[PDB]
RNA sequence: CCGUAGGUGAACCUGCGGAAGGAUCAUUA
RNA sequence: AUUCAAUUGUCAGAGGUGAAAUUCUUGGAUUUAUUGAAGACUAACUACUGCGAAAGCAUUUGCCAAGGACGUUUUCAUUAAUCAAGAACGAAAGUUAGGGGAUCGAAGAUGAUCAGAUACCGUCGUAGUCUUAACCAUAAACUAUGCCGACUAGGGAUCGGGUGGUGUUUUUUUAAUGACCCACUCGGCACCUUACGAGAAAUCAAAGUCUUUGGGUUCUGGGGGGAGUAUGGUCGCAAGG
């Protein structure tokens, strides 16, 4: 019937990546960062930048003609956190809002069996 | 519980407690007189027989040591004492 | 699934591996039961080298009062012995098409369920994940026979 | 680097009056058997005669550069005292074969033998040779290696 | 109690009240002591004579149907061992764990258990030397312990 | 032009699901105009749409977000706030991600984010427009980025072992220039 | 705070391992 | 999983942040996909818990010896309890000499910044972190509670063993077991109520059986500093004990 895409959302604390290609990771189709859509450095990972970036990805997918898409979402993984940030959630809201068909929503975050030492030390890392 | 007989307890509650905590210490074991049907002879076996006791003529394991009580052979009769 | 061969803008695709979604594993692990992981190193009848990871568990029975149902370590070693034997003879008695044809109707965990019912009550048994390790000398007619 | 700016300049002055922090003034006046002893103690104690006047906490200290400067290269001496002063409590033999110290030192040695044209063998140090063991041989050849950084003199 | 440990377990043989022979027992004293001596020519230690006597023959204890203990009617025949049973087993256990620790030199727990087992051998050697059923010039050494085992 | 999403039901919250499901479904079915089907056996909820419904593709994502919210401890008034607003999003984070704690250290960190009768939790919902649910090792804050960002600064103060008085002082400082602007 | 190590410092910071002598709300079986 | 290498696609960022800033990106960075190599680690399962003298101990399998508990109409017959001298072990960090050195990372090299909400921040990173041979003997090494023995409360549990059930389930045709239930029973980890009793009180099945003062035994304290300092001795390569 339709053509499904393979979508990736990578949600750090400081940007978001909305990055999609076809099956098996052949050649990347649309590619945005958080920095290119708002030039303010305080708003790299804003949900406004996330929705406008995912809207431009949806425009790219519409002009190449891909309607259905399969998405997996992730954090950095590893020693840092597991579930994605809210920039990924706003990206999901934008891609569903865009009128593009969605196929599957899962969470392929790279999860360790047993991690190594994180980059904070004994005391802690956040503030 | 200010007063109760420690001399004459009720026998339902007396063998109900531990082996060593009775008024006179008694075992809770017995002896089994076992008849395997193949040779028809009386063999007196401990109820907690901790070794592989065979019969004296046939090589039939009458009981195997399994922890507390020794399990007897299947299809084999037994008596108390 | 891995792509190998070209037929005029159409592509033959071969088996490569199986996995679950990670949220299935996140829901699937219970805080009040004992988790068993069993692993076996496999050479197949069709000269593949494979790795099979099977997961078994501990049930509540229909008569339980206990709020937790743990298992002793000798029980766990016995079930892991049984899963290794069932998986080993099952993959040795079959080839790749029969492995895929027994993956879909859950025959293997049914063999686990009725072969381990004498050891412990087991629940939610599936092989989780399939790895290819060695690929043999490349064939042609067997792959189109898999396509045919 | 506070005393480094007035240890190697052209046309050295007559005297040097200045106020610094007091603990650096303890480092310029540290005995070799002290925990206060450092590399800069050696740097003043054979390039710049120094004594303490006018304790102010801060300290005044007086410096004079020796006009007959002794012929010691500052780069190699500074590097060796750095790599034995950072590992102050350690010894000297195993401290050189570190991870990346044991690249940059034989880089310095290969530039040191670039005008000497010494043949680097296939024996080169992992069992008995110049990257691993001839370093131990030449620290055995001098007053260092077993005597630590809080005991060796000039 | 329970020295060289922290357990407080009570798990032991009870004894029945009856100091006389049981009524259902039908075997004679000369028959059971010739049973004891034919089990003694097989070289077993007196705990196993008691256990196989309890299981396959139904004898309650040795002390009731004859007037003696087990080695009273074993040195009456003069088949008593030259060292007592439990001390000999402690030597066997010590040379077994010494074999393990000469195999593996990093096992600290086996070394500390060797210290505990050696303490038990010293205490039992003191007691059995005190009664002088052991000669007074007997001292433990580990090489002579391996000699007495082998 | 149908679309169905599949979502997982926790065992810890299926009894308030069957308790307050009568208050859950008719607001979204009436106002938001969707279709819900259960699978009580397989812990699954079917959120489906139809061309006979209204054309609104983003509210299907919103409905999956309501059930994703209800997955993680969240009550129904925050579902009303998620109905009415759009800037309000969800977060999880782990106790071990800030500081490696074990056992009673974990219990005292959960006590520090909880507080005596939940009062430091009360102080962090009222002064920041956030909503707090504590799991065994997961922290959950709803809201917008200016709100949840100062909630981040407070909670990584508190789970680092800073005393709650400094949390209250920094909390009213950031609340003061929050309501000032 | 304790133990160890280091840069120092007018104070003091940092690396590794421990302790609470520090504040369990809500929810459920 | 992380890091790095090889191959792959594509285009203005990636990085870090109270905030910015450094770092490296037409030789296509971050990221996507196919592999490979390295060394650590053993998450979720994980507590309502287990073992060990303590420190400590979470993948599977095999071997090696060890240990508690229970059962015992076995064996020895006081062989016991506590401990100056002496001895074994002893977290982390440290020390010598090797192998390895992925991540993290005190020193150092670097940038900063802009304010008195403020430097926590970044990037390389040596030592180390890992292992082998030998040292070192300290911790908030904590249950802040010596060890053995007896008595003075129950009950909801649980872990390991045992006993019993015309108890359940698992079928094959009834059993056998395995799992579950009940009534116990010892022996551990813990809980909740009291008060007879203690304490200054918080609180406590021991912190009770102590002015109605004696079951056995080992160590320590005598107002606060000076001070774990001076000095002597002792061990250690030293740091130091
Ligand atoms: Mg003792
Ligand atoms: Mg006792
Ligand atoms: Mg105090
Ligand atoms: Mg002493
Ligand atoms: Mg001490
Ligand atoms: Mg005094
Ligand atoms: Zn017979």
């Amino acid at each position: 019937s339709q053509v499904f895409g393979v979508a990736r959302i990578y949600a750090s604390f400081n940007d978001t990546f909305v990055h999609v290609t076809d099956l098996s990771g052949k050649e990347t189709i649309a590619r945005v960062t958080g920095g290119m859509k708002v030039k303010a450095d305080r708003d790299e990972s804003s949900p406004y930048a996330a929705m406008l970036a995912a809207q431009d990805v949806a425009a790219k997918c519409k002009e190449v003609g891909i309607t259905a898409v399969h998405v997996k979402i992730r954090a950095t993984g590893g020693t840092r956190t597991k579930t994605p940030g809210p920039g990924g959630q706003a990206a999901l809201r934008a891609l569903a809002r865009s009128g593009l068909r969605i196929g599957r929503i899962e969470d392929v975050t790279p999860v360790p069996s047993d991690s190594t030492r994180k980059k904070g030390g004994r005391r802690g890392r956040r503030l | 519980v200010l007063v109760q007989d420690l001399l004459h307890p009720t026998a339902a509650s007396e063998a109900r407690k531990h082996k060593l905590k009775t008024l006179v210490q008694g075992p809770r074991s017995y002896f089994l007189d076992v008849k395997c049907p193949g040779c028809l002879n009386i063999t007196t076996v401990f109820s907690h027989a901790q070794t592989a006791v065979t019969c004296e003529s046939c090589s039939t394991i009458l009981c195997t040591p399994t922890g507390g009580k020794a399990k007897l052979s299947e299809g084999t009769s037994f008596r108390r004492k | 699934l891995r792509v190998d061969e070209v037929q005029g803008k159409n592509l033959l695709t071969n088996f490569h591996g199986m996995d679950f979604t990670t949220d299935k594993l996140r829901s699937m692990v219970r805080k009040w039961q004992t988790l068993i992981e069993a692993n076996v190193t496999v050479k197949t009848s069709d000269d593949y080298v494979l790795r099979i990871f099977a997961i078994a568990f501990t049930r509540k029975q229909a008569n339980q009062v206990k709020r937790h149902s743990y298992a002793q370590s000798s029980h766990i070693r016995a079930i892991r012995k049984v899963i290794s034997e069932i998986l080993t003879k099952e993959v040795q008695g079959s080839t790749l098409a029969q492995l895929t044809s027994k993956l879909i109707p859950e025959v293997i965990n049914k063999e686990i369920e009725n072969a381990t019912k004498d050891i412990f009550p087991l629940q939610n048994i599936h092989v989780r994940k399939v790895k290819l390790l060695k690929q043999p000398k490349f064939d042609v007619g067997a792959l189109m026979a898999l396509h045919g | 680097p506070l005393v480094f700016k007035l240890i190697n300049q052209p046309r050295p002055p007559r005297v040097s009056i200045l106020m610094f922090q007091r603990e650096f003034a303890l480092r310029l006046l540290a005995r070799p058997g002290d925990s206060l002893y450092c590399r800069l103690s050696a740097n003043v104690q054979m390039w710049a005669n120094v004594t303490h006047i006018m304790k102010v906490e801060s300290s005044v200290v007086r410096l004079e550069i020796k006009n007959p400067r002794p012929q010691v290269d500052y780069n190699e001496w500074d590097g060796l005292l750095r790599i034995v002063f950072v590992r102050k409590n350690r010894t000297i033999s195993a401290g050189f074969k570190s991870t990346t110290v044991m690249d940059i030192l034989e880089k310095n040695y290969k530039t040191f033998l670039a005008m000497n044209n010494e043949m680097v063998d296939d024996t080169k140090g992992s069992m008995h040779d110049v990257v691993k063991e001839k370093i131990d041989t030449v620290l055995k050849e001098t007053d260092l290696g077993d005597k630590r950084a809080g005991k060796c003199d000039q | 109690g329970r020295m060289h440990s922290a357990g407080k377990g009570i798990s032991s043989s009870a004894i029945p009240y009856s100091r006389n022979a049981p009524a259902w027992f039908k075997l004679s004293s000369e028959s059971v002591i010739e049973q004891i001596v034919k089990y003694a020519r097989k070289g077993l230690t007196p705990s196993q004579i008691g256990v196989l006597l309890r299981d396959a023959h139904g004898v309650t204890q040795a002390r009731v149907i004859t007037g003696n203990k087990i080695m009273r009617i074993l040195k009456s025949n003069g088949l008593a061992p030259e060292i007592p049973e439990d001390l000999y087993y402690l030597i066997k256990k010590a040379v077994s764990v010494r074999k393990h620790l000469e195999r593996n030199r990093k096992d600290k727990d086996a070394k500390f258990r060797l210290i505990l087992i050696e303490s038990r051998i010293h205490r039992l050697a003191r007691y059995y030397r005190t009664v002088a059923v052991l000669p007074p010039n007997w001292k433990y050494e580990s090489a002579t312990a391996s000699a007495l085992v082998n | 032009k149908f679309e169905s999403r599949k979502i997982m039901v926790p065992p810890h919250r299926m009894t308030p699901l069957r308790n307050s499901w009568t208050k859950i479904y008719p607001p979204l079915v009436e106002h938001l105009k969707l279709q819900v089907r259960m699978n009580l056996k397989t812990k699954s909820v079917e959120l489906r749409t139809n061309p006979k419904f209204t054309t609104d593709p983003g509210a299907l994502q919103k409905g999956a977000d309501f059930i994703k919210a209800f997955t993680l401890g969240f009550d129904l008034d925050d579902s009303i706030a998620l109905l009415r607003l759009d800037d309000l999003y969800i977060e999880t984070f782990e106790v071990k991600d800030v500081k490696t704690l074990t056992g009673d250290h974990l219990s005292r960190a959960i006590g520090r984010i909880a507080g005596k009768d939940g009062k430091t939790k009360f102080a962090i919902e009222n002064a920041t427009r956030t909503r707090i649910v504590l799991a065994d090792s997961k922290i959950h804050i709803l809201g917008g980025f200016t709100h949840i960002r100062m909630a981040r600064e407070s909670v990584v103060s508190l789970i680092l072992g800073s005393p709650p008085g400094k949390v209250y002082g920094n909390l009213r400082t950031v609340a003061s220039r929050l309501k000032e602007r």
